[PDB]
């Protein structure tokens, strides 16, 4: 809050607006790099409610109905085994929706195989 | 914003413009002084340690020796008062981004405010988990992204629905 | 052991912020740390110097950590793309690539 | 007044193990469930602290250096230990400190004090008996406070001199143990910061005879030295120092 | 004097640190470009062309 | 060798550490980048006499 420094800062230049950018462009790109990942079917699939796929079972990596979060007992897992100016940004995509997201895939290869990756 | 890009027209999208912060509206002495005032962004003057935030009642329990408690980055966090002997938590005033949520300027002219990680009681009112955003009304329906705002949350113009 | 490379990149983060805000308490050469210190003890004709080496020191520290930053962004950046190449690939189809 | 005592059993002092004792609070800063480290004049772990016994006939009251600082414990019963002396000459040339604490209360004083070869206290069988100065001429710092305190307790001190002011680390320890140092870690808490302002490099225990010649109850202590070191501190979520590592100890612990 | 050569130092050190780490990406993008023939031209034949 | 350059460089804080970080980083990672491109197979194949 010292508005002598920031009128001493002022001298040096654009340093503050191109670390800013820097920044922002990391920002964008992680946001970037999830739709890359995750967001590649514009089909939200979803699996039959009779669970008869010729004796596989998928109750491990399908969603729980019985979770609030609706992930898989894997993803819960997983999500259970990871634990002055600065400000933190949330993803554009939220966890539930990720989750979303590999359940539309998981639909899409256990009902369809390959076929909704290359079209209907 | 037109100033931010230096240019004329903007480009549809959300562009990061300008830094809130909540000004100290009080100063505070407290010596072995003035009176003690909680709950506001104010400056304070703790037995010479200086310094701004909100002060708030803390359930901290401090030992007798203990005057002021310092967190993980070595900031006070919590202090006691030399008078009368109550912790306070020192929680920093707010700071965000302003982020400005707007269309093509070839469209229209109507924007939307975001204030990034400052809830709505401290600044079409609607409050998100990204911040508090202003101008945009909330729909129930659900679309596809035409302006990321984040934590889920977007934003289109069809005025400015969020 | 198993999930060591997301909490890598998990703690590689938290250290650099932890590194950033703790070099704040650095004077740098200057007689404190604090700016209000020194605008409260001195004159403004070496206050303007000790403020000056505060800055340099500050936007020293400041552009190494957007400097780590945008390398571990690049890393990251690659192995999302591997990532996304996989998720097309492996799950998406059946790929004759063998490991 | 003063008294040589000429009854004394000769005897080399003893030596034994600090464990993980000596470890005080470094700042009046509040910490929880963290991890600090800090380099301050601390007591070195497993070190080699000196043991001076009263014993009936053993009374020691030697002269020893004070160097950057001093850890005292006492394994102590029924209040033998009462007070301590600093300075460099310990005469009228030069201002040194008494710390007193008799049956009532803790008296601090800088005087130049002209002290005796041997200053005691005495009970008899009350306190009746006061010989450790003759004289006090220019005196500028009093203070006047609480009193601070099978050998059963445990009295753990630092006493550190920096920047012209003392620092005075205390901690009461309820203790079993027969006749050494029990193995164990309790934090020292800050008791006082004294703006004394004097060059101090020697310090004096003060002892109290028993009369019913004297007698010398039944009291144990042990001097240890600080050195400049960096220690780990674990802090709890109730802000208690719990467990410490000495940091240049051993690669381990480094 | 001696912090005009530790500044100076240090900036040459942190500039050199920095393109060891440029370096270091591009030799890690190599090595993962490796890894990947010696998976598939060596242990299994490719139809990938060139 | 210098102790009071050691004195005036620690008033600059942890870029030292931060720079040894970084390298210790590089190295362990050629080790790891030799360890993926040659450790591939866990046994010892011989060709026959
Ligand atoms: C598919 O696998 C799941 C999990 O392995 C099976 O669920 C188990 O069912 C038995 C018997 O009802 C229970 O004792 C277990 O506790 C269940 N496990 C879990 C994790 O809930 C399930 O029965 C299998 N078959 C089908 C058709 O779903
Ligand atoms: C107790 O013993 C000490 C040690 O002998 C006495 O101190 C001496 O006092 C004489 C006084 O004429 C000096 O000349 C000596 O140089 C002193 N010696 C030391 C080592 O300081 C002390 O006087 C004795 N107390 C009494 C009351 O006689
Ligand atoms: C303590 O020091 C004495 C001599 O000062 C020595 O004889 C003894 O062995 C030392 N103790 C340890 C544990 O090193
Ligand atoms: C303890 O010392 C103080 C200070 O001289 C004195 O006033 C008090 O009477 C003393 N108490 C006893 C029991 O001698
Ligand atoms: C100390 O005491 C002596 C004798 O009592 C006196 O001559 C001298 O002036 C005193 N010094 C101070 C600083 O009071
Ligand atoms: C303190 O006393 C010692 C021993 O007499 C001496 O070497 C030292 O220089 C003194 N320090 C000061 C600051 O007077
Ligand atoms: C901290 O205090 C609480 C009570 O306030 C107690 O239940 C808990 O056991 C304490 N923790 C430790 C490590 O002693």
């Amino acid at each position: 809050d010292s508005t002598e420094c920031s009128n001493l800062l002022l001298q040096y230049g654009s340093f503050c607006t191109q670390l800013n950018r820097a920044l922002t462009g990391i920002a964008v790109e992680q946001d970037k790099n999830t739709q890359e990942v995750f967001a590649q079917v514009k089909q939200i699939y979803k699996t039959p409610p009779i669970k008869d796929f010729g004796g596989f079972n998928f109750s491990q990596i399908l969603p729980d109905p019985s979770k609030p979060s609706k992930r898989s007992p894997i993803e819960d897992l997983l999500f259970n085994k990871v634990t002055n100016g600065l400000t933190v940004l949330p993803p554009l995509l939220t966890d539930e929706m990720i989750a979303q997201y590999t359940s539309a895939l998981l639909a899409g290869t256990i009902t369809s195989g390959w076929t909704f990756g290359a079209g209907p | 914003t037109k100033c931010t890009l230096k240019s004329f027209t903007v480009e549809k999208g959300i562009y990061q413009t300008s830094n809130f912060r909540v000004q100290p509206t009080e100063s505070i002495v407290r010596f072995p002084s003035t009176n003690l005032v909680k709950n506001k962004c104010v400056n304070f003057n703790f037995n010479g340690l200086t310094g701004t935030g909100v002060l708030t009642e803390s359930n901290k329990k401090f030992l007798p020796f203990q005057q002021f408690g310092r967190d993980i980055a070595d900031t006070t966090d919590a202090v006691r008062d030399p008078q009368t002997l109550e912790i306070l938590d020192i929680t920093p005033c707010s700071f965000g981004g302003v982020s400005v949520i707007t269309p093509g300027t070839n469209t229209s002219n109507q924007v939307a405010v975001l204030y990034q990680g400052v809830n709505c009681t401290e600044v079409n009112v609607f409050q998100t988990r990204a911040g508090c955003l202003i101008g945009a009304e909330h729909v129930n329906n659900s679309y596809e992204c035409d302006i990321p705002i984040g934590a889920g949350i977007c934003a289109s113009y069809q005025s400015i629905i969020a | 052991s198993a999930l060591g490379k997301l909490q890598d990149v998990v703690n590689q983060n938290a250290q650099a912020l932890n590194t950033l805000v703790k070099q704040l308490s650095s004077n740098f050469g200057a007689i404190s740390s604090v700016l209000n210190d020194i605008l409260s003890r001195l004159d403004p004709p070496e206050a303007e110097v000790q403020i000056d080496r505060l800055i340099t020191g500050r936007l020293q520290s400041l552009q190494t950590y957007v400097t780590q930053q945008l390398i571990r962004a690049a890393e990251i950046r690659a192995s999302a793309n591997l990532a996304a190449t996989k998720m097309s690939e492996c799950v998406l189809g059946q790929s004759k690539r063998v490991d | 007044q003063c008294v040589n005592l000429t009854t004394r059993t000769q005897l080399p002092p003893a030596y034994t193990n600090s464990f993980t004792r000596g470890v005080y609070y470094p700042d009046k800063v509040f910490r929880s469930s963290v991890l600090h480290s800090t380099q301050d004049l601390f007591l070195p772990f497993f070190s080699n602290v000196t043991w001076f016994h009263a014993i009936h006939k053993r009374f020691d009251n030697p002269v020893l250096p004070f160097n950057d600082g001093v850890y005292f414990a006492s394994t102590e019963k029924s209040n033998i230990i009462r007070g301590w002396i600093f300075g460099t000459t310990l005469d009228s040339k030069t201002q040194s400190l008494l710390i007193v604490n008799n049956a009532t209360n803790v008296v601090i004083k800088v005087c130049e004090f002209q002290f005796c070869n041997d200053p005691f206290l005495g009970v008899y069988y009350m306190e009746s008996e006061f010989r450790v100065y003759s004289s006090a001429n220019n005196c500028t710092f009093e203070y006047v406070s609480q009193p601070f305190l099978n050998f059963k307790n445990l009295r753990e001190f630092v006493f550190k001199n920096i920047d012209g002011y003392f620092k005075i680390y205390s901690k009461h320890t309820p203790i079993n143990l027969v006749r050494d140092l029990p193995q164990g870690f309790s934090a020292l808490e800050p008791l006082v910061d004294l703006p004394i302002g004097i060059n101090i490099t020697r310090f004096q225990t003060l002892l109290a005879l028993h009369r019913s010649g004297w007698t010398a109850g039944a009291a144990a202590y042990y001097v240890g030295y600080l050195q400049p070191r960096t220690f780990l501190l674990k802090y709890n979520e109730n802000g208690t120092i719990t467990d410490a590592v000495d940091c240049a100890l051993d690669p381990l612990s480094e």
